[PDB]
């Protein structure tokens, strides 16, 4: 479809790689696995 | 065309206990500093696995089954084990799958192969070490899938050093999707008897939408022939020291302790002994 810009800390709707959601998209400093791109917490909610 | 092989020595299969082996990431989601309960297909803890050795000449090339996924471990030094065949009949009556790590590429073929009863592993090694003959199958009628990976060079030189390769693989086949998880490690100079203790997590590597049925699988070897191996096309050859362990997967509930970077530092079963069940139910 389309390729837009990147929005810094501000309440904005997002569809990162086809992941519909709403929330502030801040920077993160957590190491990742080079086969997974998702992220969850104790409550099993998308976080990163 | 193919020929029946001879001069093989029969030995009963040995058994060895598995020490905390066969743990892989089950999904594509990253978690940090949690204790997650996953009900998936794993290798049961402290279950024992089948042992095969190759060096009489110890020609061990049997036909093992494929129930619900397979854990395959290999202690190796010079890439003796190369190829992997999967199928139901292996006589061109039904589709079959094949992975070959030959000199050209990593070839994956989903074809109606009329596999021989004893497919050779010719790899005729002159002063230089390449493959000169190919008698794995005879012909294919009309197949579906061919894939060739990135072309890379390979040595095949007859290295006869110490054991420094430990390769672990997990095979799954769910809903027509064939999945390979893997982990390769250089093992230190160590006594060559069995697989040491410790932990390791197998990152997912390959997913293929083959959509075929697999019931039986077989491994292949790399026989080397020189002036020291007199004989006809199926008598004189050299194999080299290597061993491989085979285990079968079962549906179990595990508890994995994700570390604070994202890797599985430890895992515990929930059906082995009452202490494990207590740990599972208390999530501690
Ligand atoms: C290992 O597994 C085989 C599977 O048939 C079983 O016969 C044997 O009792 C098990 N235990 C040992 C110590 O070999
Ligand atoms: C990764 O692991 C090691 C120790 O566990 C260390 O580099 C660091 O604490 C961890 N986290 C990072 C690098 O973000």
């Amino acid at each position: 479809k389309k390729s837009t810009n990147l929005v810094k800390n501000k309440c904005v709707n997002f569809n990162f790689n086809g992941l519909k959601g709403t929330g502030v998209l801040t920077e993160s400093n957590k190491k990742f696995l080079p086969f997974q791109q998702f992220g969850r917490d104790i409550a099993d909610t998308t976080d990163a | 065309q193919c020929v029946n092989l001879t001069t093989r020595t029969q030995l009963p299969p040995a058994y060895t206990n598995s020490f905390t082996r066969g743990v892989y990431y089950p999904d594509k989601v990253f978690r940090s500093s949690v204790l997650h309960s996953t009900q998936d297909l794993f290798l049961p803890f402290f279950s024992n696995v089948t042992w095969f050795h190759v060096i009489t000449k110890r020609f061990d090339n049997p036909v093992l089954p494929f129930n619900d996924g397979v854990y395959f471990a290999s202690i190796e030094k010079s890439n003796i084990i190369r190829g992997w065949i999967f199928g139901t009949t292996l006589d061109s009556k039904t589709q079959s799958l094949l992975i070959v790590n030959n000199a050209t590429n990593v070839v994956i073929k989903v074809c109606e192969f009329q596999f021989c009863n004893d497919p050779f592993l010719d790899h005729k090694n002159n002063k230089s070490w390449m493959e000169s003959e190919f008698r794995v199958y005879s012909s294919a009628n009309n197949c579906t899938f061919e894939y060739v990976s990135q072309p890379f060079l390979m040595d095949l030189e007859g290295k006869q050093g110490n054991f420094k390769n430990l390769r672990e693989f997990v095979f799954k086949n769910i809903d027509g999707y064939f999945k390979i998880y893997s982990k390769h490690t250089p093992i230190i100079v160590r006594e060559p008897e069995d697989l040491p203790q410790g932990f390791s997590a197998l990152e997912p590597l390959v997913d293929l939408p083959i959509g075929i049925n697999i019931t039986r699988f077989q491994t292949l070897l790399a026989l080397h022939r020189s002036y020291l191996t007199p004989g006809d096309s199926s008598s004189g050859w050299t194999a080299g020291a290597a061993a491989y362990y085979v285990g079968y997967l079962q549906p179990r509930t595990f508890l994995l302790k994700y570390n604070e970077n994202g890797t599985i530092t430890d895992a515990v079963d929930c059906a082995l002994d009452p202490l494990s069940e207590t740990k599972c139910t208390l999530k501690s």
